[PDB]
């Protein structure tokens, strides 16, 4: 009961509900970071690549970013189903897996973070915006949001050794 | 089986061995022929001067010998009596000699010839009781394969990390524009380049990184090739040449993005230790308390030495009466004990020691003279308090203190130097040793120390055991330094120009050098050139470097034997300590026979974290900072949060003042909570409205509050506040000995030190202009230099600036830099000559074993305390020493297992498949599959090898997810959740999958690199089954939960003493190779912690205090408008380095002493009465015949459960007739409804078996008496059914 009634699991299971919401901006935000020439600036998207000089003018051309961010959604789909099962029926044990696949959806979106870092090397300057800031803030939300509640879930190693494990 | 057992005259030769001079003869047979093995001197390509010609005829002397003296004996003794190890290891080494002469006259091989230097070891066989001391060390070793099997898992698990991630990295060129040489800047190694990003930029002004091999130390530290990753990780854990590695992959893959796998090395590598430094520790301290507390010698020593106080009491005064007459013969206790004396030759003592702390190597000419009118002087008032001393004190007992038989050889040797040096004819070499001769009258500082008079006692009790352990040290280094001459037997030719100077070719030269591997310093440069000597990086030649790994595993631990015996010796000097306290108190025994409002605020927990977090946010504005850009915007934002966060901890000031008025500043916490915001006022004031550093300095004294509720100081180093007065006296001990050594290197290495740039010049006058420096010396290539006198840095003038240079010798860094620069001393002023005086590396090998012997005294003092910090509460015990109350602990509290068996019969044909452990081996061998499957991980290989090395790492996968399939299908989550192991291989199977999914679309990244250290993890599940190291893990995961302020203390190190440095050390321009660089930055925060953390494992700190002084370049893009342009460095780095290492290194030790604190419990438990995997056991055994959870099994049961135990616990197997029915029939075994018995009757009745116990009557007393206990040991006065548990298993 204590392990779903104690705050601290609410405290970091609602700071993962933003960084949820927070990821799932930056799957549809299309501003990774400036392309800048020099007028065709334009923005790296996930999906779609949008130029502007008013003459705006999306358009596509980098192709794995959206597909690994594609498992990192199915994760945090999958992720709040176990969690929200866990609380209508005391079942206590799916606080376990439901942390599991919120560690890795926000591993995933560090490799899209990375992919992208990696277009930009390929190549007229490139500055970074407000949509990376949306996934770096996402990844430590889900990353040191999901082993906290993991490790708050299991048990203590409990002080003296005459209890060990249950 | 003594061969044939004939008579007649063989008898005589029987008769012939059991005559004693075979120890007269023998024992020299081996002393001779060491030597003959001493001056063999090694030649290279197959050279032999004259000795070695003429020795090797002598070889065929020494096999003459002991060809006789072996089968001899078998007529002597026969085959039943060479059951000996002693006589079947030294009849080995007569075989192999005997076949050497069999191939090397056939013939008329080599490594025949190095099997022969196992003939010291002849030596144990002779000299007696050497057979026990090295008992001593075998069934010493044998607790720690449950700790060296650690190491080798953790070097296994962080060798394939290493491979997976690194592979290959290291092979990209700084060569120059089409040519093939590797340009580096006459200091640097040649560090890794790239030519794509994010990596080292390679600006050495014409270059280009290609491809080739440019890589480290000459081919040894590739990440590619299993096994090689094993070598650099080892290289690691053993922290002699880690920074090195770390500076290599940042420099090859791009920082921020490996510093996260070394420092998890060396905390795990610094932990090891922790480890093994209380594993070794757990049967010395049961050796001196279940081997000689179950003797009772130590009352029948102190007896002797309490009648050896008895003697030289009460001779003295049969010595004093009968020869006790003049009005004088009483003036001497008047003058002598007086207390005028006490504080007057005092100062002539500490005028003796300031007449030597002169010693400049200039000596203008004033103290020429004052040192020799002192000598005139001091030696005069010296000899009046002798000779008032002799004649009125007691002529014989002024000889009987020992303290004063040292004061006649000061005094000898005070006048006899002084009636020679009237005379003068003499060599100047001869007064040079009388000079160090009148360095003895410093001991007579060692006549005081009342702490000395039991370490005294610590030198005087061991002298029979510890010249028996350092004969055996010495053997130990003898053996491996002949076996160098014969493996390495000086082939370091090379040619090179480069001075690989720490070669074995001699046999001192091998002495020090083996040394040098003892220490851990640098033996890289020893490795390194060992394996570049026979061929290469290679399948024959690499296999030579587990001659330097078992140097230096087995040369260490037999080194921390010797540590072991010392630690029983101050345990025998803590009880002359404590017993003393006793009977000298007991003898003066004998002669004793609204303002109210603010009080809210200050308690709240709306003020309560509110001030933690602005310590935290005024922490976290002091970390990131510019401090090199002047007036960027970084510090303009930064600059408004400080003025701010003054104001919310202003208002924490005055609603904190107008609680209490005049007694507030009782505490000197309240007045460190003022004075820091008074010094912010002008911090603020003077920015606002126009040397201003030291207002931003203290800010960081702010952070220094949040321990306000921590313990942490109040238990623990506490306890070291109750021994920092002894330990105050320890340390200024041995910064004596590094005081008085001080003095006797500055009387030898004056002047000296002194080299040219130009290694052939010497002389101050002739040594300027130019030169040529060669690089590879090609003589065309050409370069030239000025010439100067390059001071060495760490040199021997002024006895300052002499402790400035033992002191980094005594932390063991940087003394082959010191030691060889040493040997090379010249007359006065002179510059090197090549191997003169080898002489003078006894001084620095009897300085390192002193200073590394008192190093070991240092940390034996803080175990002491800490066991009598235990005991202090097991005074009110009327119990059996914590194994009575590990039985309290158990038998009321453990409740049963959790035993899960389910229904459904097709859910039971899987359970029945799970528990049964026809595949537990499985996955144990799938494990061991997927360690070969990573394990052969070539370089360049193929794509034959490719093919098959993604096929197997998708096959594991689905066998590892059909296991978590099944175990899933019969647990059902509920069930299968409850263990973590099984919820960790759930993170690998999830983890593993996304491993196959991205090698699936880049067959369609960074990733497809980091996502392949889940193959890796799986390896940790072995620990899941070997129960002998998963419980010492165990235990110290349950460790450092208990002692997380202590830990917080070192944090405190870091964070201060990087933000203090990087407002000083800054702007100190980072040209490559100086040893302050792009990697070993002060620059940023991040940095600041790596260089801290490098001085904390002592990776060459000497070096980068020199590269702080005064004279370096001041970052161009700072300040110094014009001109002013080397001036960017300050000498306040001695007071910042020397104190760090202290104030570190010891803050780490009062870690290292502290996990005492949690887990002695551990370290001595007997193995042979009760310990815990019993205990352990017993709650399994619930979960064969008790699956329902219940807590109750019924009487009939409890007869097959007690057969099922184990006997040393349970029940005999002879069993039972009556016997285990009749013990519970002899118990306490209530029934409850139907038939069924709690399990904690049934527990407390068989522990008390163990824990023994008398008849009824006396049971049901103790059934009050226990209860008389408990009540007390329950803490908490709820809990009556723990009252209901103890009339239950009372009943
Ligand atoms: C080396 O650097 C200096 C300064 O940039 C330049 O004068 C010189 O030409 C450089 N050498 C080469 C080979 O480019
Ligand atoms: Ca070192
Ligand atoms: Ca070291």
């Amino acid at each position: 009961m204590s392990p779903t009634e104690a705050p601290k699991v609410r405290v970091t299971l609602f700071c993962i509900l933003v960084g949820i919401v927070l990821a799932m901006t930056a799957v549809v935000s299309d501003h990774w970071a400036v392309l800048s020439p020099h007028c065709e600036a334009a923005h790296f998207g996930l999906w779609r690549i949008c130029t502007k000089r008013g003459e705006k003018n999306c358009s596509y051309f980098s192709i794995s970013a959206a597909a690994i961010s594609v498992f990192s959604l199915g994760f945090l789909i999958m992720g709040t189903i176990c969690a929200l099962m866990a609380f209508r029926k005391k079942r206590d044990y799916l606080l376990r897996p439901a942390s599991m696949f919120y560690v890795f959806a926000g591993l995933c979106l560090f490799v899209s973070l990375e992919v992208m870092r990696q277009s930009v090397k390929r190549m007229i300057e490139y500055y970074y915006s407000w949509s990376f800031a949306c996934a770096c803030a996402a990844f430590v939300l889900l990353f040191l949001g999901g082993i906290s509640l993991l490790l708050f879930s299991l048990p203590r190693m409990p002080q003296n050794p005459w209890e060990s494990c249950m | 089986f003594c061969l044939t057992l004939q008579n007649p005259l063989r008898k005589a030769c029987i008769s012939i061995v059991e005559w004693k001079p075979f120890e007269t003869i023998i024992l020299l047979t081996i002393f001779a022929n060491c030597v003959a093995l001493a001056v063999y001197l090694p030649m290279p390509e197959d050279d032999n001067n004259s000795l070695n010609l003429g020795l090797e005829k002598l070889e065929y002397f020494f096999l003459t010998v002991f060809s006789i003296e072996a089968a001899m004996k078998i007529i002597a003794y026969g085959f039943l009596f060479h059951q000996d190890a002693y006589l079947r290891s030294g009849w080995n080494v007569l075989d192999f000699i005997i076949v050497f002469l069999g191939v090397f006259t056939a013939i008329l091989v080599k490594a025949l010839r190095a099997f022969r230097v196992l003939r010291p070891l002849r030596l144990v066989s002779g000299v007696p009781s050497l057979q026990v001391v090295l008992n001593s060390i075998f069934k010493a070793m044998l607790p720690l394969f449950h700790i060296a099997l650690l190491v080798l898992f953790m070097v296994i698990i962080y060798a394939i990390i290493g491979l997976e991630l690194f592979k290959g990295k290291m092979h990209k060129t700084c060569y120059y524009i089409g040519t093939d040489i590797v340009a580096t800047v006459e200091n640097e190694k040649p560090s890794p380049c790239a030519r794509t990003g994010s990596g080292r930029p390679c600006t050495i002004n014409g270059s280009e990184c290609r491809g080739g091999w440019p890589g480290p130390n000459h081919g040894i530290t590739h990440f590619d090739n299993f096994g090689f990753s094993m070598l650099t990780v080892y290289q690691c854990i053993t922290m002699e040449g880690w920074t090195d590695v770390l500076y290599w992959v940042n420099d090859a893959i791009g920082n921020e993005w490996p510093w996260i796998y070394f420092v998890t090395l060396i905390l795990l590598g610094s932990f090891f230790i922790l480890n093994l430094v209380l594993g070794v520790l757990s049967g010395e301290f049961t050796k001196e308390r279940e081997k000689a507390k179950s003797r009772g010698t130590f009352q029948k020593l102190r007896e002797k030495q309490q009648l050896e106080e008895d003697l030289r009491g009460y001779m003295s005064w049969i010595t004093q009466g009968e020869v006790m007459n003049r009005v004088f013969r009483w003036k001497c206790h008047d003058l002598v004990k007086s207390r005028v004396f006490y504080w007057l030759v005092i100062l002539i003592v500490a005028l003796n020691t300031l007449s030597i702390a002169s010693e400049h190597h200039n000596q203008p000419l004033w103290l020429t003279h004052l040192q020799d009118i002192a000598n005139r002087v001091l030696l005069s008032l010296f000899t009046i308090e002798m000779l008032l001393k002799m004649y009125g004190l007691g002529l014989r007992q002024y000889f009987m203190s020992i303290f004063n038989r040292f004061d006649c050889f000061v005094v000898c040797s005070g006048i006899l130097e002084l009636l020679l040096v009237e005379s003068g004819a003499m060599t100047p070499l001869g007064i040079s040793v009388l000079r160090c001769i009148r360095l003895l009258r410093l001991f007579k500082i060692t006549k005081y120390w009342t702490s000395l008079s039991n370490l005294v006692a610590s030198l005087l009790n061991s002298i029979r055991s510890i010249a028996s352990l350092l004969l055996l040290l010495f053997l130990f280094i003898i053996i491996f330094a002949l076996l160098g001459m014969q493996l390495f037997g000086g082939r370091y030719d090379f040619e090179d120009t480069e001075v690989r100077r720490s070669n074995f070719d001699n046999f001192p030269q091998a002495l020090i050098s083996v040394f040098q591997v003892l220490t851990g310093e640098d033996w890289n440069s020893v490795m390194y050139n060992g394996i570049m000597a026979y061929g290469g990086p290679s399948y024959p030649g690499v296999l030579v470097c587990i001659y330097f790994i078992i140097l230096f595993v087995c040369g260490n631990y037999i080194l921390l034997n010797v540590f072991l015996a010392i630690a029983v010796d101050n345990l025998a000097e803590a009880e002359s300590l404590t017993s003393a306290q006793k009977a000298k108190a007991e003898e003066r025994k004998r002669r004793k026979m609204v303002r109210v409002l603010c009080h809210r605020i200050v308690n709240a927990t709306w003020f309560t974290n509110f001030i933690l977090l602005f310590i935290l946010l005024s922490s976290a504005a002091l970390a990131a900072e510019d401090p090199i850009r002047a007036e960027s915007v970084r510090n303009q934002i930064l600059g408004y949060f400080d003025i701010a966060f003054t104001s919310v901890f202003t208002v924490e000031i005055v609603l904190k003042m107008t609680t209490y008025g005049a007694f507030l500043h009782k505490g000197s916490f309240c007045r460190n909570y003022f004075n820091i915001l008074d010094l912010l006022v002008v911090a603020v004031s003077l920015i606002s409205m126009g040397v201003v550093k030291i207002l931003r300095v203290l800010r960081v004294l702010r952070p220094l509050r949040a321990i306000n509720r921590a313990k942490g100081l109040k238990h623990v180093v506490q306890c070291v506040f109750v021994a920092i007065r002894t330990i105050g006296n320890i340390v200024l001990v041995t910064t004596l000995l590094q005081f008085m050594f001080a003095c006797i290197g500055v009387q030898l290495f004056k002047g000296k030190f002194f080299s040219c740039n130009d290694l052939s010049k010497m002389t101050e006058e002739e040594c300027r202009g130019y030169y040529y420096v060669y690089k590879d010396g090609d003589p065309t290539q050409m370069e030239l230099r000025p010439r100067q006198w390059i001071h060495n840095d760490f040199h021997f003038d002024n006895v300052l600036s002499a402790m400035m240079s033992l002191f980094t010798v005594s932390t063991f860094e940087g003394w082959p830099q010191l030691l060889y620069r040493a040997i090379d001393s010249n007359e006065e002023d002179m510059g090197p000559v090549y191997n003169n005086r080898v002489e003078m590396a006894i001084f620095f090998i009897i300085y390192i074993i002193l200073i590394a012997f008192f190093m070991m005294n240092i940390f034996v003092g803080f175990v002491i305390v800490t066991f009598q910090e235990q005991g202090e509460t097991e005074y009110k015990n009327c119990e059996l020493d914590k194994n009575q109350r590990q039985c309290v602990q158990y038998a009321l509290k453990a409740r049963p297992l959790r035993c899960y068996i389910p229904k459904n019969p097709y859910q039971y044909q899987v359970w029945y498949v799970v528990t049964s452990s026809y595949f537990e081996y499985l996955m144990f061998a799938l494990i061991m599959l997927n360690t070969i499957c990573l394990g052969m991980q070539h370089y360049h290989q193929s794509e034959e090898m490719n093919h098959i090395s993604d096929i197997l790492n998708v096959a594991f996968t689905i066998i590892f997810t059909l296991e978590m399939i099944l175990k899933l299908l019969a647990f059902k989550a509920r069930g299968y959740f409850g263990d973590p192991w099984n919820v960790f291989d759930f993170l690998i199977v999830i983890g593993s999958i996304i491993d196959v999914i991205l090698s699936e679309i880049d067959t369609f990244r960074i990733s497809s690199a980091f996502f392949r250290l889940f193959r890796v993890m799986r390896l940790i599940k072995l620990l899941s089954r070997a129960e002998g190291v998963r419980t010492l893990l165990w235990t110290f995961i349950k460790s450092f939960q208990a002692l997380p302020y202590v830990a917080l203390l070192i944090v405190m190190l870091f964070f201060i003493y990087a933000v203090i440095g990087m407002q000083m050390f800054g702007k100190i321009a980072l040209v490559d190779g100086t040893q302050i660089n792009r990697n070993n930055n002060f620059q940023t925060f991040p940095q600041a912690v790596l260089l801290l953390f490098r001085c904390a494992t002592g990776e060459a700190w000497q070096e980068i205090l020199l590269a702080c002084s005064y004279g370096k370049l001041c970052d161009p893009e700072s300040d110094y408008a014009p001109g002013e342009e080397y001036t960017c460095g300050t000498n306040f780095a001695y007071y910042y380095f020397i104190s760090f290492y202290m104030l570190c290194a010891f803050l780490i030790i009062n870690l290292f002493v502290a996990v005492i604190m949690d887990n002695f419990d551990y370290l001595t438990r007997d193995w042979s009465i009760l310990g815990p995997h019993h205990l352990d056991e017993f709650k399994a055994i619930w979960a064969e015949y008790d699956p329902e959870a219940k807590g109750r099994i019924k009487h009939l049961d409890v007869v097959t459960l007690l057969r099922r135990i184990q006997p040393p616990l349970g029940f005999g197997k002879f069993c039972p007739h009556r016997v285990a029915c009749k013990r519970l029939v002899g118990m306490n075994m209530p029934l409850n409804s139907d038939g069924t018995v709690t399990f904690n009757a049934t527990l407390f009745a068989l522990v008390r078996t163990a824990l023994k116990i008398k008849t009824e009557g006396n049971f049901e007393q103790a059934n009050e008496e226990l209860r008389a206990i408990i009540k007390k040991i329950w803490k908490r006065t709820s809990m009556k059914l723990l009252d209901q548990v103890i009339p239950p298993i009372g009943d």
